[PDB]
């Protein structure tokens, strides 16, 4: 259920090491779709189920001209949405240089139902997303404590935490807001707000504070937007569903440029995309560090370019990771019949290693994020030494 | 912390040495302005001396250097 | 029924954290009316009540024609004191702008006899009021022995305490006076006292080289200073007080024109000649910003904006503890989780709900009132124990165990 | 006409005297609505003018029923327009708690029309309001220059700069981000702002690009208060998009205790929290060893601010520069039995006997735009459009 | 020909100017396919003529059906040849996919000669390309001494020196291996070489107390990369790719495998090629946005666009330098003065009338030529200037 460079460890071991693993230089976690499933969100899973619920002459084009998807996968629901993106894309950019007029247009449509039926999932409180004061209900209750966790475990004169995710909701900004504690993501303004590199080198001081954190999205958000100029600004929940969003999700209008985001199996497609790049080098510029601690949760291992990153970092004999994965079995036994996707060998293949460096979490319902936030310790206010307690309880012990 | 206040002085320096008949006297720096209003920074000039009972009269001389320092010697006249 | 943080901790454990507490850099406690309950005096919800059975035509002409209490709240006892006067005050304001007379007149005597309520309940001991030594009766004893033990507590090199209040009685200055402390609180003279605000930052000295002493701010006046026309804050002792200016106010009727000044209103802000009111509050903003530091809350019922936001904006400093005690914290509980509550209700439940280490809060109704609050401050240990021969003795009593 | 406690100076000594005083600790500036009127902006008398000539059929009202306006005052251009709009809102307040329908429709028409007046003498470009990098444009030009000399001339290890302001427009924001500095104005937040009044000790640094504090006495434009009994702040597209548009393009319609400009809603413990702090913050600043001062733009129509000014004075390093236009006027009318408070004030600030006060007047000689030239002084189109054309 | 903001200066204040560049933080060097041609090489214009002489079949057939190149283009020599290669893979890919079986043979003819013609031009020696101690040879006389005057100008605690390329032959590999020096391409291995992105923060030392290596950037592949049947890239020496498939191309007419082969910019569309080139232009985008950096470009013809555009961008920051050589000035002027040329010339001429001092640019025929780029940088005085070992081995191999 839990094991540290190949062998079998217990709770009692895992809890004093996951206490003294943050007492280190540096702490970060990175989240994933799953992580936003327990307030509203949703997984790949159930965009296909809904695209193939709602658009059911498309999927017929699909499967009979094209030979996109086949009929077994389709009827399983293992077919990848990011690389039909790509496939689509080929297509289309094919077909408009030979001028073909009537092929142009069904994958035009393709591409626009398919970037409606993402946009959907990503709001996580319908048509409530317009209004002010979401951090206040209910649902948004663990990351709040997360925050506060990782925020209070820091003695004077380190350095603060630093947080990465690729979603597109606003999750973690609701929460913190309704908290009180300010994060950094490299925009300034407010009348004109602009993304500017150099802002992830300051800090607060005191003139005569102290509880604030970085963010890091990798693949883009739902309140950004390029207006051709070179630029990147960012807006307003309200600003952004009465410019755009809205058109996109009831007036079924055409997809355009509007938001940057960043769904697909190539990035680098997209040539004068400058912010990927930047959030990618300040990630690997992270884990080059000593004494360095990573938490992941929610990721589902299926990225070329994260895992390529990830293996990267354990030449360093300074570095830590814990890695929590529900489904873990199942992968163990599908490779060792002759092999699953590319998705379950990464973990095995982790799994495996003699390195006291990685270790990996399994379990089903007992790696969610709920259980990740409880394990987390809180701080010690006003430490003692306490020898006299054990002393009398080393005479108790004989007085039994 | 009550309403009686003191001290109201304005000067441009104090003595540092005596040798027979001749004043040595540094001027500050610190003061943002020597404002009260009158500034003396030639020689020729008088300047005075507040001795408790009575007001020692003096000449200046000379000017010169060695924040540096600044320093001028003097003469006695008279008292008043 | 103790909270920290969120989760729950037993009896032993909050004695502990109460004793580390007292060891830091500052400490400092604010009171409230419910703290002065035992000695004498009475809160808002008994001035209602002795409000309405004494002028009734007032009352009726109060909720018939002017429409400012509603025929409920009368019954049920929810009435606010505050935004009561400060209706009535903006009513006579504009009353006086447009030049009307008969509702001028017709407000000035509500005005006046809402006043005469709040003075009486402020005595504590009716007639003997002004006489002396009024701290050597056992209703002041809790007194004392918060007083002795809070100046204990320090060390050489540590700074005194500090009292907050926002009472008007006398009871924190009788105590004192018994034990022969000092407390400063901004005035000096004996033939004329007059309010000083640079003179809080006084301490004594022994020429051969009296060490105990204390602060006291008052927030909301006192019943014994009065302003002149000059513009000047006097001060007089009790019997002088009792003898000139509130022996007017009580047996005789419509006498009040700014005879002394308090501050029984919701918007405080309003009067531009109170420079007391903005002295105090300033000093109380400056305490609690400031690292190792602790404070005690005790009687206040948290219905005011001020304070609120100031409390609440403090909790960002990594070096700040505070203790809230509250009664009533079971119904506050139940009638927030129906989506109902008063205003004060929400702001404790959002406090207890927390997931900082830093809040403490205690209820249980008869547990958290004034006299459990002080048997809960340790006493000094004097020369810590010498030689460990401790560990002895509880081997020798526990291994019998 | 320069004035130093009744003497005279000439042009070169004064100009050395505010380099002197800029090599100090702590320094402000303190504006009115007198440095708008160049982007274009009014003044009161102005406004005045605009809305008796616009609405004379409800001014008999404010006079004979009412009370609210003084005859003299009227026919003389001197009214005081805001205590007019605090005394109407408690007007509106009291009768709609008297549940009197008759009398509760008159004032709101009066509301509707001087905040009418009041917003259209404030968006300093028109419909252009809400549009974007309003700020790149030569008529804010001047105030660039302001803070760049202020921010450049501090030493290392000096505090920044601090600025005080009666305006209630969007004029140095636009001016700060286009020059690309950040300014604290007290607010924290983007999708929801709210009001913290801790946030004035705060500062940056280098993990290894500077600020200054923005303090508004009467408010600004785009804050508000909404059912929660808490105040917000939005941008210039939300705020016009919001409320500002319906104001100024409708016949008659009123919300209530909801706007936060100018000095209105004082009578609501909410919206006084927030007017209380920036003066207090004043107070605390005015009272400090080794500061100065530069006023300008400033009528000293305010009965509060001159008294703590008066008092600060007993300390010897406080410091004021006053930048007074209309200065022989008034001593004529000193001479004379006749006269104003502002002008009696003003020329007992004239007679002092200390050289501590300089008084500036003149005709354009005493203008904001002279005030930014005596203060010490500190292609990339031409790449953006090659890229751009590429 | 020299200029600087419009302004002429001679040429002694010139050798002055280079003199005071070479002393910065950072140096770097770009090459194009002009500078590797006083060696056996052709430039882009030579290929395409080789091409229409040789193939005059299917040129109709790629011109009036697929629309795949225009007749002014491909009438005054400007084709783009290795954009076009891309999306000849690209419709060979849809094809494949969509099972068009008439149309997989006349893109299998096409690329099989492309291949044939660019291959041919880049071999630098004929049938000498598997031979040993290829850089014992006149022919590369020059690199030889560029790599060796950028190294031996640097001072203790200095970066090493950087150099880009968009030439995929071997030419400074040979140069390099004769010195004894050391570069470091991404690749580690000897019986399996692997791509290590990670490898480019990576520096030798001394242990007893050495700083000879450099770092290169190679923009469009090489012949030496290919990826085998499982998804990793793979790097061979030459007598092997000669041996396993380039031999093959250059007889054979009708070999061709699939998506194999890494030269030049093809097979971008798969997700495990795009991540390769993706690396290089990410961190030649990194390298120009430094404090004291100073970029020479010899070869170059200004033909590309996102080279410009980032080319452009860095230039609003004052302490970057920039010097180009051009030797077609004169012939440029006046067509863009009269009514205007072309992109490439347009480009040139834009910059050329900067008023900066941060440009240079440099024209007059063979006087900016590779051979003349060289004698302009500097020769320190404690160098080596004499030939002493080689008598010695000379009389150690007489003896006996
Ligand atoms: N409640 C839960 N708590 C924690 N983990 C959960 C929970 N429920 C499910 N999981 C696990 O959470 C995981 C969710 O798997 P996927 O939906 O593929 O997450 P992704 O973020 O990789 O997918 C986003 C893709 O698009 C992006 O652009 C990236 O490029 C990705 O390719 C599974 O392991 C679940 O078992
Ligand atoms: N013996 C006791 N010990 C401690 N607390 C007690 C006791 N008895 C009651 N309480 C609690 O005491 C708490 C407060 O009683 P209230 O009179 O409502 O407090 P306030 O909000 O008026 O606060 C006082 C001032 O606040 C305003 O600004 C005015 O200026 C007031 O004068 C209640 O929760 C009781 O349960
Ligand atoms: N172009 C100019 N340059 C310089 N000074 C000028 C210029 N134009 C006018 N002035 C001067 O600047 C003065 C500005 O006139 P007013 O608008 O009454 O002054 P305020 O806005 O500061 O006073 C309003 C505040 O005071 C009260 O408390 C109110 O409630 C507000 O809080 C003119 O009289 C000229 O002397
Ligand atoms: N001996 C010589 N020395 C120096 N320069 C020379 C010499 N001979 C010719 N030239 C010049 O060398 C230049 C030859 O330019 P070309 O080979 O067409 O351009 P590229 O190498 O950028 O082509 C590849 C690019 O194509 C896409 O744009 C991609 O971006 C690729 O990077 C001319 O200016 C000649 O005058």
């Amino acid at each position: 259920s839990i094991y540290q460079g190949g062998n079998k460890l217990n709770e009692d071991d895992f809890r004093s090491h996951v206490y003294s693993l943050c007492q280190l230089d540096n702490v970060g976690v990175l989240l994933g779709a799953g992580a936003s499933v327990g307030c509203g969100g949703k997984t790949m899973k159930d965009v296909w189920k809904s695209f193939k619920q709602n658009y059911p002459e498309l999927l017929g084009a699909l499967i009979d001209k094209y030979l996109l998807v086949s009929q077994i996968d389709s009827d399983n629901n293992l077919v990848n949405v990011e690389l039909l993106i790509d496939e689509a894309t080929k297509f289309l950019s094919v077909a408009k240089t030979r001028r073909c007029e009537d092929e142009e247009e069904e994958f035009r449509k393709i591409l626009s139902s398919l970037y409606k039926e993402v946009t959907k999932a990503a709001l996580l409180t319908g048509e409530q997303f317009r209004e002010k004061n979401q951090g206040k209900k209910d649902a948004f209750k663990y990351h709040k404590e997360l925050i506060s966790k990782l925020i209070s475990n820091r003695q004077p004169g380190q350095s603060a935490p630093a947080i990465f995710t690729t979603n597109y909701d606003l999750a973690l900004e609701w929460a913190a807001e309704d908290l009180g504690i300010q994060l950094f993501n490299g925009f300034s303004g407010l009348h004109t707000r602009q993304f500017y590199p150099q802002n992830f080198d300051l800090a607060f001081r005191n003139v005569n504070g102290h509880y604030h954190a970085y963010l890091y999205k990798l693949h883009g958000s739902l309140t950004w937007y390029q207006n051709d100029s070179l630029t990147v600004n960012e807006v307003s929940a309200s600003q952004a569903y009465d410019e755009y969003i809205n058109d996109i999700i009831n007036k079924d209008d055409f997809y355009r440029g509007q938001h940057l985001i960043y769904p697909g199996a190539n990035k680098y497609s997209h040539t004068i995309g400058f912010v990927y790049g930047e959030m990618f080098r300040r990630f690997g510029e992270f884990i080059s560090k000593p004494q360095t601690a990573l938490f992941i949760n929610g990721f589902g291992f299926g990225d070329y370019h994260i895992n390529r990153i990830i293996l990267g970092a354990l030449l360093n004999p300074s570095f830590h990771v814990v890695i929590y994965y529900p489904e873990l079995k199942e992968a163990i036994t599908k490779v060792s019949k002759g092999g699953g996707s590319e998705a379950e060998k990464a973990i095995v293949t982790l799994k495996n290693m003699a390195f006291n460096q990685v270790t990996v979490v399994g379990g089903g319902s007992k790696a969610y994020f709920n259980s990740f936030v409880e394990h987390l310790p809180y701080p010690v206010l006003f430490p003692r030494d306490n020898i006299v307690d054990e002393l009398v309880e080393a005479i108790a012990n004989l007085s039994k | 912390m009550s309403l009686f206040k003191l001290t109201e002085i304005s000067a441009i320096g104090y003595v540092v040495g005596l040798e027979g008949e001749r004043i040595r006297i540094n001027l500050h720096e610190g003061l943002q302005g020597r404002l009260a209003v009158s500034s003396v920074t030639q020689p020729g000039d008088l300047i005075g001396f507040d001795a408790g009972n009575i007001l020692v009269v003096a000449r200046v001389t000379d000017m010169a250097f060695v924040i540096p320092l600044r320093q001028i010697i003097a003469y006695a006249i008279g008292f008043v």
